[PDB]
RNA sequence: UUGACCUCAAAUCAGGUAGGACUACGCGCUGAACUUAAGCAUAUCAAUAAGCGCAGGAAAAGAAAAUAACCAUGAUUCCCUCAGUAACGGCGAGUGAAGCGGGAAAAGCUCAAAUUUGAAAUCUGGCAACAUUUCUUUUGUUGUCCGAGUUGUAAUUUCAAGAAGCUGCUUUGAGUGUAGACGAUCGGUCUAAGUUCCUUGGAACAGGACGUCAGAGAGGGUGAGAACCCCGUCUUUGGUCGAUUGGAUAUGCCAUAUAAAGCGCUUUCGAAGAGUCGAGUUGUUUGGGAAUGCAGCUCUAAAUGGGUGGUAAAUUUCAUCUAA
RNA sequence: UGAAAGUGAAUGCAGGUGGGAACGCCCUUGUGGCGUGCACCAUCGACCGACCCGGAAUGGAAGGGUUUGAGU
RNA sequence: GUGAAGAGUUUCU
């Protein structure tokens, strides 16, 4: 029973939970497999990158939106305005996402750059060898495997080392906005239904 | 839209755009052809039965009853002020 | 290892430690920790006070992300800013004075425990309190907020 | 009277097909109690054992009627984390997920709703010919006729769109054998070296002396502990076969290639799954709390409608998705 | 810290008092006196949160409190 | 489900 020091015991183990565990004496087998099976296709599609061109997209929610991820594929409009039909984009690696749309130009203009940037370093075959076409390259030769994270990484936004102090920053209370604004969004309702009883039921006094 | 992260507009303010049109956003809307056909439906078809004992309540000016029949029908009240309104609508269609 | 344990030093000792009055059975007092209120509750009211009962309001669906801010104090300030910015800004008489983002150092709130260096700073945080901004004004420099 | 159509039969009719087994893993149904709660009924054991149906090399899941509430994300699965947390619980014993974040892997699509209506453009079967083959064992092509099909088979479309019209733009799939190599492999071997002497012993594979090879001193065999006795071990090419336009000038050549896609302004448009959603109620289940999922029964929708937004309700906004 | 919305740690040498390790200095041979005072404990305050106050639409600044917290 | 009388725009015997 219980009389010993230290937390009241929580132990999850009133099933038959030995039938049900998993060990991992095939974590360095499973590790060789997989190195294995990117080598096999990477030998497979040479010489077009192992992995594909990604987007840069803001992570949700106030934990993670000061970051930068790659994200699952560009946008119609960021296709669109980077010059790539949508039904071309797949054929030469350039992921296509329909779901993820363009809030704000900063993420289009971003993504668009990417794109741009991805296309330059582009070296298309034409699909007969030997007789160039639009949109193709004449100098194959030099062609090899190479990462796109090395040509476009995902980068993080930078920051003002330093700058001047302002008037304008020396007279902001930072804590009374902080609070005034908290009082503000607070009370929005009160306050809109008030404006509704102070317009509304003084209209009796017309007649 | 202050910069913060407290207040109404709160949030980073950044360059806002004008997102397209999401076609699938389109669902609900009234087709000339579909309305031309549930017309036809409704001439074929007559109403429900409930939905002319609504008209009645409606016709002898028993407000409230008739939503109370139409929720109690329906389930909600929403779609029974949805309803009431159509078969308000084909009230006074006839008149 | 098994070679060191007591287990070892038992052999020829029969009853194993565990007395020839009372015995080592099956559990006498229940299992787990059942009993708390009756006969375990001299146990639990000594040591574990507060373990029965209900406090305070549930909260359906809980997702602490919103509720993410973690703090750092007024004397951890310069520690977030690398060792070359110290050496440019820290005691001396600049034009520019150094940006100190807290929210790319990992914090959504900044505390007053502590104190300042008397030079200019531009502190960048989500939240800040009273007591923090007092100070940050008194060396020279401002808070301002950031989303 | 016959014939047509419909519906319904029969045949050892012509050709097919199912069952049984394997159950580690997989998808469901049904479903305990021992046990723990120091008794015990809710609870727990457990959405477990037993019982029943059904698969594959994986299965299931899957391209949002999904998250969120952000500067937003973006099918599914799995791992780490979230987290023994929010929550459930004779709030007792006990139980207990999810969004974000990091990582493995990544891939996207098909229908139904449309008048081809200057042409059912679609499909199966029989018969015949002609090809083809892991293969006389396989797999098709054409012709013809008969059936199917307008109670709708094709074609453009699937909301991410898209279609019809106004106006401007470039142009592509298949046989032969080389080198580079690559799957079954091989007449399978160029692949190295002591079986000398002395002592003990039934036997030398032991000890000693003298040598040797080593990209081989892994292992096994042989009359006792053998790198050099035997098989092997290690190292490294040349004979085939087949996938052989998979890659190369893939040359040398087949002759695919004449009419189908890309963006581009303007319009008017833009069919979108019903006893289903949803509501009540009963049972069950869940961490899901005035119902999380499932099921019965009652009621039973709509068209900017409908679903979701984890406290019941009425109203008003906003966001996000687009079910059956 | 609070159930929560929230708010969030220096009057001062990061305080005072008592004991105190180690060290230094004076005696004069004692279990000495003097000065700093680590750790730790007891103790008087200060500071943050909750709570209870008066208290000159929204905010709670200065002033307080026998209290309260797994705080500084 | 389909029809007839009766009861102070209806559903009860
Ligand atoms: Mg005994
Ligand atoms: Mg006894
Ligand atoms: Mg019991
Ligand atoms: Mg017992
Ligand atoms: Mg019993
Ligand atoms: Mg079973
Ligand atoms: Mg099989
Ligand atoms: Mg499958
Ligand atoms: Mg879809
Ligand atoms: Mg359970
Ligand atoms: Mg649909
Ligand atoms: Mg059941």
């Amino acid at each position: 029973a219980i009389h010993v020091k230290g937390q009241l015991p929580n132990a999850h183990f009133h099933k038959d939970w030995q039938r049900y565990v998993k060990t991992w004496f095939n974590q360095p087998g499973r590790k060789l497999r997989r190195r294995q099976a990117r080598q096999t296709k990477a030998a497979k599609i040479a010489p077009r990158p192992v992995e594909a061109i990604r987007p840069a997209v803001k992570p949700p929610t106030i934990r993670y939106n000061m970051k930068v991820r790659a994200g699952r594929g560009f946008t119609l409009e960021e296709l669109k305005a980077a010059g790539v039909s949508r039904r071309v984009a797949s054929t030469i690696g350039i992921p296509v996402d329909h779901r993820r749309r363009n809030r704000s130009e900063e993420s289009l203009q971003r993504n668009v750059e990417r794109i741009k940037v991805y296309l330059a370093h582009l070296i298309v075959f034409p699909r007969k060898a030997g007789q160039p076409k639009k949109g193709d390259a004449t100098d194959v030769s030099g062609a090899e495997q190479t990462d796109v994270a090395a040509v476009l990484p995902i980068t993080q936004e930078a920051v003002e080392e330093a700058k001047p102090i302002t008037e304008e920053a020396k007279n902001f209370n930072a804590f009374s906005t902080l609070s005034n604004e908290r009082a503000y969004a607070r009370y929005a309702g009160a306050r809109a239904a008030f404006q509704k009883k102070r317009a509304e039921e003084a209209e009796a006094k017309k007649k | 839209a202050p910069g913060l992260v407290v207040g109404l507009n709160k949030g980073k303010t950044l360059t806002k755009r004008q997102l397209p049109e999401r076609p699938s956003r389109r669902k609900g809307h009234l087709s000339k052809r579909t309305a031309f056909v549930r017309s036809i439906v409704r001439e074929v078809a007559g109403f429900a039965p409930y939905e002319r004992r609504v008209m009645e309540l409606i016709r002898n000016s028993q407000d409230k009853r008739a939503r109370k029949l139409a929720k109690k029908r329906l389930g909600t009240l929403k779609r029974a002020k949805g309803k009431i309104e159509e078969l308000t609508s084909v009230i006074q269609s006839s008149r | 290892p098994t070679h060191t344990s007591k287990t070892r030093k038992l052999r020829g000792h029969v009853s194993a430690g565990h007395g020839r009055i009372g015995k080592h059975r099956k559990h006498p007092g229940g299992r787990g920790k059942a009993g708390g209120l009756q006969h375990l509750r001299s146990h639990f009211d000594k040591y574990h006070p507060g373990y029965f009962g209900k406090v305070g309001m549930r909260r359906f669906h809980l997702m602490k992300n919103p509720l993410w801010r973690p703090t750092v104090n007024l004397d951890r300030l310069w520690t977030l800013v690398p060792n070359e910015t110290r050496e440019k800004y820290l005691g001396k008489n600049t034009e520019v004075a150094p940006v100190i983002n807290v929210l790319q150092s990992g914090y959504g709130k900044v505390l007053g425990k502590g104190r300042l260096p008397d030079t200019p700073v531009i502190i960048q945080t989500r939240y800040v309190s009273r007591r923090a901004e007092e100070k940050i004004k008194q060396a020279g420099g401002v808070v301002e907020l950031i989303a």
